[PDB]
RNA sequence: GAGUAGGAGGGCGUGAUCGUUGCCUAGAAGUAUUGGGCGUGAGCCUAUAUGGAGCAGCGAUUAGUGCAGAUCUUGGUGGUAG
RNA sequence: CUGACCCGUCUUGAAACACGGACCAAGGAGUCUAUCAAUUAAGCGAGUGAUAGGGUGGAAAAACCCGUCCGCGAAACGAAAG
RNA sequence: CACGGGAGACCGAUAGCGAACAAGUACUGCGAAGGAAAGAUGAAAAGAACUUUGAAAAGAGGGCUAAAAGACUUGAAACCGUUGAGAAGGAAGCUGUAGAAGAGCAAUAAACUGGACGGCGCAUAAGGGGGAAGUACUAAUCACUGCAGAGUCGAUACGUAAA
């Protein structure tokens, strides 16, 4: 039988973000990028990286 | 068993609302007026604190015309702060050399106060000049919106002048006869 | 910094371990093995590494701070120094680079601890030397 | 990988594994040539045929060698001399063999074949 | 990074002093705390003479 | 967004919050479905919050053209505010020759007086002016100027 | 061997919370679930019924998850969770979880017996 | 029908479910439209993308203080300009027949 | 926020620095604010989804 | 320190997605347990047996996410009863 | 030994001589789209934000840049002339 | 919709199209029309040689195979049989409290820390010089802030009829 809500198509999935937003994300992340302790509590292996 | 209301678990509400925004700087800001709350018996630290806590709804604008317009001969040499953003008021003119203290400046409101000869502020700097609060001026701005408005009384009581919910605004809608 | 370090990585450090909603971390700096600011060597400042060597050598790891330099002295982690006099060595390392009561009290145990592991590691590696033998 | 038209899921692949038709079949199944015949004829990899000589590299029949006796392309199988075992009753049987498993000793030589070789080592130093 | 890269980042977001010439307009966030360390400013003489 | 809502909470209360008395049931709840006897046993919401829904006012359109009704309208206040600061300045001290400010360029028509002036002269090129626009205009040192 | 301290551990009740004529149904398993019921006796508080789950039953904050053994229990996952009892090996022992291997079992018993660590589920012969 | 809130306009009153569109051609139709002009420079490639454009003022009271790209010329334009609309056409000017100069 | 010099490194030697030495753009200085990415990356995910 | 209708705050458990830490032919998932334990409780960890290829934690993202009932659906079984 | 009526439900009133339920597995019920509002976190602020579309781009429907208009705010009161 | 291509935070044999399969099939209806159930031995049939008892099915031996996994992967519950340990004078089950019997590779237990000394094997100690790297200071230098000459880029309701 069918569904409780049969699934549609046109369920709206994409979402859109403010520029300045996308922007300051972007941003603080390359601020992230530039910290020893932000990149290897990330996981990432630097030991041997140098600046 | 006891009368008590609510059993003596009644819930203080005169407290300060623990804040939940996420910028790291919010929680850091408020870790530093914690202390000073605790530690400095200051009411303007305190003040500080509840305000920094607000809503972010609750906290207000602060414009150069509104603190122009609050200004004594003293209110002038005094390290200006509000609790909120403050904005530039396109309607002032000149620009009074000012120091000024917020949490946010529009960078117009920012570019016109250094331009005439200014000084910006953050909160961090604030602690570092006058923790006590000496010789601070603290703007509470004024509290204005649209929802105001649909409060208050309702829409069509005897008195009523609060605003219906309307999806347009026409001679057609609800402004015509009711069924009195 | 580590303050604000504090409160981006508190949540989502990839040296983290949960046990009952008991946090602890991976750290190899940590001076007690649980998540907090304290127990975080890739955090603040206070922070050790010890490994065996050549017998009695410890390679400690001193935390080290952010470094821009004309030359690099060993990973940007921390500073890396091999000591030959270890334990009492190292404990002399460790009075100087923690101050505190506590911090010293830790760093300590990871040492005794540290040291009587490497022992017995010692005992198996030679046990095993002699079985790959004979 | 490059191109948008090449078809990354297993679903279609397997398929068309499976549903292979004999002359596709015989190229998927296929085997690795010897040290020599690399050398020879500078190509890696050649389609079995039933005249071959091959080892077997992999399995408990691993290090025999021999000729192939059948390509049964629908059972997936290739019969080689000797590779089978005998059944209590006294009746011998033979063992199938996947290809890529194999390893080509010697070719059946002929016309078509020394095309194909000729082809492949052709873009291959070329 | 490259040199072309790290150099064109400036370019691309700009600076407190300047805009960002590839995002025409943007600027980057403007910070709550000048310094981020409350041990500084808990732990100076200003805060601790009144505390 | 699932995760967050009640449902997820309700599991296994048996009313969902509808109620045991009550429950969530069809149109006939609702009071009839959309707007339905607003007139009638839905006359106290309509009255009280949307009074006035029900009637006539005054004067049919039949096509209404917008575009030839369009007026933005600039106040005093903002007008120093459309040119930049450098002409305001050069010429409170160049007396000299005296600022035209189109507000036309700016997308507006009719000048009203809302705030007041500095005391610098000015031009102002607009379709139309308020009494006092032109009044605190003029006062100012200042001249109104027609456009179409 | 590494015990410590102990309040002596005191449980407040044994018998196990059980769901409601759970012993009646088949499809009823025993996993507590909190009545609802109009009628219902246990939502009541008839004398002589199950007192249901309640918070005046959690156990004291001292002796809270403590085993029998008197460690409190750290799970083993990968390799690296041991080395983590090292500062800790006092307060806890260690648990090697089912998914692991025969040989790294041993591997990890052996690296325990270095680190001077109590293993619960350790291989006894 | 509730509370406070302003009386709802209906919109899934009659059956919708047949009248429903979907956007997710866009992505690849963008992408189309590129290549489409880019294989019209190719193929037009001495020449000029667009055909030229006259200008003029919009057609609304509030429009007019605004610049527009025109249709086509004007004869009269064409004529000032010495062209013959048949010309200007294999020339790649666009030329609009019912607009008239008052200007 | 630290504007120091970064060395830009060699390649063809295990580790050298190039006698070039660039200050650090304001990208690198931007705040880290993890709510902004949180946001903007969840979104950005989402756009991916076919229906 | 009561509580139905109802509301709020925390938490348990299940898919899949982006991360991060890992486990498995030296035996994963699943399954049985009068083996040993952990939570007040959702539930958990371990042991043994079976099993014979995949799994798991942590931070987020998302949901066809938790059943004793509806003369509920489909399937399988009783007592009546040799 | 002391205490212990059958659950779910509607009801002022259920152990009821009220109804559903012989047993077990798996399935099984407030979703999806739109609309306004209040609150919470975000960004910017007398402004804000695009959509469509252009232009680039990963294998890829992502992303990244542009986007003269438009929305909503920035002025209200009038049936309207105003 | 048809034949093609590729894809997916879809579904995963009571789900997903009704149909993963001789599925619009078997089957029903005078007819228009209705319409299911049903997927997984193994890497390879090596699909159980042979002995024995049977009229035959089949049993007992014996064998393949990593394993019977043998009409077939895993193999839960309800229900049923066997074996074990219990219990019952017109029902059963259950909170609280003790006891008895039965089943057991046992989960708890007098251990642990140190002083001095001894017997063993390994390392090299504290203290003193020394002082790479580290931190702190501090002139000379130098990121950053500030000031700021020349070149190149840009903006500009400053200015011109444009320049
Ligand atoms: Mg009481
Ligand atoms: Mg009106
Ligand atoms: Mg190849
Ligand atoms: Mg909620
Ligand atoms: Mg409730
Ligand atoms: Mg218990
Ligand atoms: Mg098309
Ligand atoms: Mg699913
Ligand atoms: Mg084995
Ligand atoms: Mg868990
Ligand atoms: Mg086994
Ligand atoms: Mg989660
Ligand atoms: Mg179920
Ligand atoms: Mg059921
Ligand atoms: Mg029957
Ligand atoms: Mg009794
Ligand atoms: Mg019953
Ligand atoms: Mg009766
Ligand atoms: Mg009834
Ligand atoms: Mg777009
Ligand atoms: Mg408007
Ligand atoms: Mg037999
Ligand atoms: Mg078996
Ligand atoms: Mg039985
Ligand atoms: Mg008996
Ligand atoms: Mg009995
Ligand atoms: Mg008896």
């Amino acid at each position: 039988g069918r569904m409780f809500a049969p699934l549609k198509t046109y369920r709206r999935v994409h979402r859109r973000v403010n520029v300045n937003q996308k922007r300051h994300a972007v941003a603080a992340a390359l601020a992230a990028s530039a910290l020893v302790p932000l990149v290897f509590a990330r996981g990432h292996r630097i030991s041997n990286v140098q600046e | 068993a006891i009368d008590l209301h609510k059993q003596g678990r009644v819930v203080k509400r005169s407290v300060v609302r623990q804040t939940k925004s996420t910028n790291v700087y919010h929680k850091l800001l408020i870790k530093l007026y914690k202390f000073l709350v605790r530690r400095t018996d200051s009411k303007f630290n305190q003040n500080i604190l509840k305000r920094l806590s607000s809503s972010r709804l609750n906290k207000f604008p602060l414009s150069l015309s509104r603190i122009v317009k609050n200004l004594n001969e003293t209110n002038k040499e005094q390290v200006i702060v509000s609790t909120s953003t403050v904005t530039n008021d396109e309607r002032l003119l000149t620009v009074p050399k000012l120091t000024v203290c917020a949490l946010k400046f529009t960078e117009t409101a920012r570019k016109r106060i250094l331009a005439a000869g200014g000084k910006c502020l953050t909160f961090d700097q604030l602690a570092l000049k006058a923790p006590t609060g000496t010789n601070c001026f603290l703007l509470r701005a004024p509290k204005s919106r649209e929802a105001y408005r649909h409060w208050g009384k309702a829409p069509g009581q005897r008195g009523s002048h609060s605003a219906p919910y309307v999806r347009s605004e026409g001679r057609k809608f609800e402004r015509a006869h009711g069924l009195k | 910094m580590s303050q604000l370090v504090w409160e981006i990585v508190k949540n989502n450090n990839a040296f983290l371990v949960k046990n009952n909603g008991v946090a602890f971390t991976t750290d190899p700096f940590s001076v007690t093995g649980r998540n907090t600011q304290v127990g975080l060597g890739f955090t603040h400042r206070h922070g050790v590494a010890l490994k065996g060597g050549a017998k009695q050598a410890i390679a400690t790891s001193l935390r080290k701070n952010q470094s821009h330099k004309v030359k690099k002295t060993g990973t940007i982690e921390a500073e890396t120094l091999t000591v030959k006099g270890g334990v009492q060595r190292v404990a002399k390392v460790i009075r100087g680079r923690f101050q505190s009561k506590g911090l010293k009290q830790f760093a300590l145990k990871k040492l005794v601890n540290f040291h009587r592991a490497n022992v017995r590691a010692q005992a198996n590696l030679k046990a095993e030397s002699k079985a790959k033998k004979n | 990988k490059t191109h948008v038209e090449v078809s990354s899921a297993r679903r279609k692949q397997r398929k068309a594994h499976f549903a292979s038709p004999s002359h596709l079949r015989q190229t998927l199944m296929s085997a690795h040539l010897s040290k020599d015949l690399r050398s020879k004829y500078n190509v890696r990899s050649m389609p079995v045929r039933k005249d071959d000589e091959v080892l077997i590299v992999r399995g408990k029949f691993k290090g025999n060698k021999g000729k192939v006796t059948q390509v049964y392309r629908k059972k997936w199988a290739i019969h080689v001399e000797k590779i089978s075992k005998n059944k209590l009753n006294g009746a011998p049987y033979q063992i199938p063999l996947s290809a890529s498993q194999l390893v080509l000793t010697k070719l059946k030589l002929d016309k078509s074949r020394q095309s194909l070789l000729t082809r492949k080592a052709a873009s291959l130093k070329t | 990074w490259t040199e072309s890269a790290f150099k064109k980042l400036n370019e691309i977001f700009g600076t407190y002093s300047t805009t960002g010439v590839q995002k025409s307009g943007y600027q980057l966030q403007r910070p709550l705390l000048a310094n981020a360390d409350i041990a500084r400013i808990i732990n100076s003489n200003e805060v601790q003479s009144v505390v | 967004v699932s995760h967050l809502k009640k449902t997820r909470k309700l599991r296994g209360h048996v009313s969902h919050g509808h109620g045991r008395v009550g429950k969530h049931r069809k149109g006939g709840c609702r009071g009839g479905r959309g707007k339905a006897g607003g007139m009638h046993h839905h006359r106290i919401l309509m009255e009280k919050w949307h009074p006035g829904y029900y009637g006539k006012l005054g004067m049919r359109t039949f096509h209404l053209k917008k575009n030839p009704l369009h007026c933005p309208v600039v106040n005093i206040d903002k007008l120093w505010s459309l040119v930049s600061d450098a002409t305001r300045q050069k010429y409170a001290e160049d007396k000299k020759k005296v600022p035209v400010i189109d507000v036309t360029k700016a997308g507006f028509f009719k000048v009203l007086g809302k705030g007041r002036l500095p005391n610098q002269p000015v031009v102002v090129k607009a379709k139309y002016f308020s009494k006092t626009a032109e009044r605190r205009i003029v006062a100012v040192g200042g001249a109104c100027v027609l456009t179409a | 061997i590494k015990p410590v301290a102990h309040k002596k551990i005191i449980k407040k009740r044994t018998k196990k919370f059980v769901r409601f004529e759970s012993e009646d149904f088949a499809k009823l398993d025993s996993s507590w679930r909190r009545p609802r019921g109009i009628d219902n006796r246990v939502r009541r508080r008839f004398r002589g019924q199950r007192r249901m789950a309640k918070i005046g039953f959690a156990s004291d904050a001292a002796t809270k998850h403590l085993l029998p053994n008197g460690f409190k229990k750290f799970l083993i996952r990968n390799p690296a969770d041991l080395e983590i009892l090292l500062m800790n090996n006092r307060t806890y022992c260690g648990e090697i979880a089912h998914n692991i291997s025969a040989q790294v079992k041993a591997a990890l018993v052996k690296r325990a017996a270095e680190l001077g660590v109590r293993l619960t589920n350790a291989n006894a012969k | 029908m509730k509370h406070n809130n302003q009386l709802p306009v209906a919109q899934l009153r009659k059956h919708q479910q047949f009248r429903i569109k979907t956007f997710f051609n866009q992505a690849a139709q963008k992408k189309a439209r590129l290549h489409a002009r880019r294989a019209q420079a190719a193929a037009v490639f001495p020449r000029p993308t667009e055909k030229l454009q006259p200008v003029v003022r919009k057609q609304t009271q509030r429009y007019n203080k605004s610049t527009k790209l025109g249709r086509g010329f004007t004869l009269q334009e064409l004529k000032a300009a010495g062209i013959s609309a048949a010309f200007a056409q294999s020339i790649g000017i666009k030329v609009d027949h019912r607009r008239k100069n008052r200007c | 926020t630290s504007r120091p010099q970064i060395h830009v490194h060699d390649a063809k030697e295990a580790n050298k620095q190039t006698a070039t030495k660039l200050t650090l753009p304001a990208v690198f200085t931007a705040p880290i604010r993890t709510d902004i990415v949180h946001k903007v990356f969840t979104d950005l995910n989402k756009n991916r989804k076919q229906a």
